[PDB]
């Protein structure tokens, strides 16, 4: 059995850049695909992007495609973020999420989500 | 097989065709998730191995004690030798082991391919087939995964 | 990645009868680009679905689904309070993803 | 028609050592040896050390009339001397057991 | 200031890999010390391109 | 080759047969005989390498000799950590070629099958055969033993 | 070479159980098959039973067939004996015997043989 | 490949022919030289891990610290033990693996041959082809060497 | 890069025999060819005869073929020499040569040679 | 080995224009049974060429040679003063190998 955590709960001012880690219990040398998903206050969830396995190979949404950065540190099974230029519409909760394999393909683990607003 | 890639990504092991629906790189994402189980587990089997829980300050010895600093002294040398030699050993082993062991998977896809694509295709030789019969992704994808056709196809035959 | 319609999200059911879920998707996709995944508010959400035939790990026989290109649909065996939730569907062709816009599920 | 069988070839440079093959750059690799250092000594796992900077071990435990300021702090989580410590014990003499008294007072907390 | 897992004479490591080979005396949780100079596995395949 | 068998005993690799003349496991001798040797003076090595001739009664230390107990408790723990070391290292290791050891045999068996059992029978993956030709026990044997009388037997061509 | 040893010459009350060990000079981790025989004094022989190398196989005449059982500890290359129900007939020899092979084919070594009476 | 050969000489790995243009024996250098680079790093990289530079004078101790030679026996003999295990172990798997290096390389090299070697030359098995069409040491050699000219012939086809 | 070096220049009585060993900078394991080479005083070089290898095969030219043997300790990655019978006419200098492979092909590395001459 | 013939040695030139040597085998050879070694009075000699048509490491493009059998024979693209000295032609058929007289090259 593994366990998905993520960072704590974050704040940050209109235009700045947030960063948020995400860790697996047990973190040893892991090669399980990562992403991240928003799910606005309200509203359904919305795909941002992963890692795949050893290839560290990025993709990215249309949406922004030059605001979010992902990389992962396999060797401890650790994931990053590197958005950047949040803006009023970004106050959502950011999860988490592998796949079992390499790839990209369907999600089947979380972690607890992180939820981070954007405000004065 | 006699030569790598560059243009494919997101598979260490992969196909290729130039049938005329559309000629592009793909990955046997099953055959490069089971190699990878390989990798993980052995890795971690290093590090477990490797325990590193232990106390290593350094002591002294006053002038008269000369025995005590050599004896200690080849103590603390003689570890280091023998776990120095022992990291590269079992490094430098591991890594033939990988080396091949990508070869035999490859080598292996490339008879499972030859065993569900029958003499209908001619080998080539450089890692390749010809087929007699005209195929579209529907067929093409058949023969990267594990379902073909066979019987239906009996073309100049 | 690509666009995927929805039908109206009100969907008013009781429990302990046949219920169904409405998701369709702009072009025909591989089968095995579809999932399912169950979120109750102030919870994450939980797989359902892989595949868009085979069930999940741990999932009861009151689920199923089927649907090829773009009729895809689900449908709900027996319903039961705790399994009631807003389910969304997820498209990946290749190296890519989406999600739905999510079903108003409700109890009359 | 025609379908080929290859293997992924990036444009990485990692140089790795086998039984008899040297310099073969390979796809991926994993670093498990560590060299850098932040070249700084500080704190530990939240405790912060004890500095007893000119004064030894012998000098801190009799208490040398310099260095006055080891006396105030009583609680640390390893101790770091100067290589040449210049205020040991002031007044000349032997220390009996001076390092049987190290190993005694280096698991102290 | 810091919040190293290890400490070292030379400064404080930092990281969590298996070896290391700054200096063989450590404090705490740390790395084996290693003389090899430089050591790496192999995860994929040996590069040849064409 | 692909799935074990139940039926099958006292032997490693063995054949199968479905002639009227009667069906029935059967099992390769020399084959299964000659990794037994391997396997014998395998495990015997290691036996013999790790010798347990020695003293390792414990010794005390007064209160003054605290350098003493430090020092004489590391050379004892550091032994222990390298034996054990040592110990799974070679345990591990040598699992890994048996495993891929009796793959060979098998392989190899199989292999020399095929060029005793030329093209008359029809090779249909599963690691089977279908012959071309009906065979009684004498024929069945003589594929399963180091005798074969190909020549005889030419139907189908 | 090789030796085998049996042990040493032992008499039973009528009803009771004998045990023979059989052992092999310098007795490593060995995998050869090994059997039983009865020599009645002035008669022939007559085969009991055998193991059948590492697999563990135990075959046993029809006469008995379930008051001798044959459990063979490889690791230190012995053969045991339980032997139950002894009768007046049963007052021979008992000797051990190896194959060559892991199956139980013809033997060509022999221990030095253990004699065994009943009586009261 | 069953069954070595003494008359060849200047290569582990070479060819024979029969044609009336000449009868003698042949080695591959591309083959043969290989090999030789494996094993020369191979053994090199044994000595270099193997270090020798250290002090090993012994020394003695009075009738009151027989704790002190005790301790320090121990220390002498438990690096010898380990010493030797260590010396042991590697020689010893280090053989295996040259052994199955050279079967691969000649396996290998007999693969190559029946690839650029076609159809058109019958294999008999024993590690030997007979050729459909004669051919004089022009070319004998090609076969020998990495050029052939298969589209020329096609006698008895 | 490796170097070759040769032992120092020496004189020999007439009708004795002179050794010249060749040496390998970091003469670790190898098996490279050697041969060796005469260059006589204003005339051009004449082969002599080399070493094949691990194999040790031993060729040499029929103008002498029983004065000179060449042995090479492929440990050490040494070649000596047991030149016999001098005369006037081999007052010459004798070269150390590689070929690069075990075989005896071209030579492309050179030793810097060593000057052997015959007197009272 | 195998006796080789050579014209005479008396070749005079100028730098900086085409120059040829002259060495002929006797019989026919294998195509990679050839080399040339540059020598100058008081040094030890030095690689040229192998196989007649591969140039050594370390050469530049004023070396050229070419000939199948008998007609082994070479040529210089631009003469240099440096490049000037006495060039030595080998042969080795197999496990064997021979060397040339010495050509008496010269500056007018
Ligand atoms: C291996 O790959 C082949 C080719 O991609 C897969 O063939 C697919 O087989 C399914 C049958 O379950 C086809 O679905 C059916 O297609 C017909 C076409 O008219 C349609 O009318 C049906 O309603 C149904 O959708 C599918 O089309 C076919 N693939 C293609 C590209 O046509 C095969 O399933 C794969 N097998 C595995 C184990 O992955
Ligand atoms: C491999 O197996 C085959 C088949 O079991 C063996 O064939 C056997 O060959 C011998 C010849 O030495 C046959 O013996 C002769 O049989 C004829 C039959 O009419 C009989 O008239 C003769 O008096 C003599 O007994 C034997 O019958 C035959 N096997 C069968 C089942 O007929 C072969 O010998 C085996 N080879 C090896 C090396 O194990
Ligand atoms: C592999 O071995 C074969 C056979 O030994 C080699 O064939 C050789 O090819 C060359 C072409 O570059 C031939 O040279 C030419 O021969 C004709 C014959 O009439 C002659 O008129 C030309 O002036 C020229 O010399 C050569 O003769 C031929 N070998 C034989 C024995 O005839 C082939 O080159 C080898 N390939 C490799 C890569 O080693
Ligand atoms: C080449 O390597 C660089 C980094 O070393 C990488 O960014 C790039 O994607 C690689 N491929 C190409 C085609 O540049
Ligand atoms: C080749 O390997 C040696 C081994 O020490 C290393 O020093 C050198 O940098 C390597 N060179 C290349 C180009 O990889
Ligand atoms: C400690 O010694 C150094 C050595 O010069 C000196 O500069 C410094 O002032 C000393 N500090 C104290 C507190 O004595
Ligand atoms: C302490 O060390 C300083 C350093 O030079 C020296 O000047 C001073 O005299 C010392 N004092 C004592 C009491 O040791
Ligand atoms: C290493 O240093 C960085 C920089 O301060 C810090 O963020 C990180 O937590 C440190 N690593 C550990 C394991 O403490």
């Amino acid at each position: 059995q593994v366990q998905l955590v993520q960072s704590g709960a974050e704040v940050k001012k209109p235009g700045s850049s947030v960063k948020v880690s995400c860790k697996a219990s047990g973190g040893t040398f892991s090669s399980y695909g990562i992403s991240w998903v928003r799910q606005a206050p309200g509203q359904g969830l919305e795909w941002m992007g992963g890692i795949i396995g050893m290839f560290g190979t990025t993709n990215y949404a249309q949406k922004f495609q030059g605001r979010v950065t992902i990389t992962a540190d396999e060797f401890t099974s650790t994931a990053y973020m590197e958005l950047s230029s949040l803006r009023s519409e970004d106050t959502a909760v950011y999860y988490c999420a592998r796949g079992g394999s390499y790839y990209v393909d369907y999600f089947h683990h979380w972690g607890q989500g992180t939820l981070v607003t954007v405000s004065s | 097989i006699e030569g790598g890639w560059t243009g494919m990504v997101d598979g260490w092991y992969g196909y290729h065709h130039q049938n005329e629906q559309g000629s592009g790189y793909a990955a046997d994402q099953k055959s490069t998730q089971n190699a990878i189980n390989c990798i993980t587990n052995k890795v971690n089997s290093v590090i477990e191995k490797m325990n590193t829980q232990f106390t290593a300050v350094g002591k002294e010895f006053n002038k008269l004690e000369r025995r005590m600093e050599n004896l200690n002294k080849k103590v603390d040398d003689g570890f280091l030798d023998i776990w120095t030699y022992n990291a590269e050993l079992l490094v430098l082993l591991e890594n033939e082991r990988t080396l091949d062991f990508h070869d035999s998977n490859v080598k292996n896809l490339y008879e499972k391919v030859k065993s569900q694509l029958k003499n209908n295709a001619k080998e080539i030789g450089n890692g390749c087939f010809e087929f007699y019969h005209k195929c579209n992704n529907e067929c093409m994808e058949s023969v990267k995964n594990g379902t073909y056709d066979y019987p239906k196809y009996s073309e100049e035959s | 990645e690509i666009v995927l319609t929805q039908s109206p999200g009100t969907l008013s059911l009781f429990s302990g009868e046949r219920a169904t879920l409405s998701c369709r998707a702009s072009q025909s996709v591989s089968s095995s680009s579809l999932a399912w995944y169950q979120q109750k508010h102030g919870q994450g959400p939980r797989l359902i679905m892989y595949g868009a035939s085979s069930r999940a790990t741990g999932i009861p026989d009151r689920f199923s689904g089927s649907g090829f290109g773009t009729d895809f649909t689900i449908t709900i065996s027996r319903l039961e309070p705790e399994d009631f939730a807003v389910y969304y569907c997820q498209q990946y062709g290749s190296s890519s993803g989406t999600f739905g816009q999510g079903t108003k599920l409700e109890m009359k | 028609d025609t379908i080929c069988i290859g293997y992924h070839a990036n444009n990485s440079t990692d140089t790795v050592d086998t039984v008899c093959e040297k310099n073969v750059t390979v796809t991926h690799s994993v670093n498990l040896l560590e060299d850098s250092h932040n070249g700084k000594l500080c704190l530990l796992k939240g405790i912060a050390p004890l500095q007893l900077g000119n004064c030894s071990v012998a000098g801190w435990i009799l208490g040398n009339p310099e260095c006055e300021l080891l006396i105030s702090k009583e609680s640390w989580s390893y101790i770091v001397e100067t290589p040449n410590p210049e205020n040991g014990t002031c007044y000349p003499g032997y220390f009996a057991d001076y390092e049987e008294l190290r190993e005694q007072l280096s698991s102290v907390s | 200031e810091c919040d190293a897992k290890c400490q070292t004479p030379q400064g404080a490591i930092n990281s969590s890999l298996p070896f290391q080979n700054v200096h063989p005396v450590t404090i705490g949780e740390c790395p084996k010390y290693v003389r090899s100079a430089k050591l790496r596995m192999v995860t994929g395949l040996r590069n040849i391109p064409s």
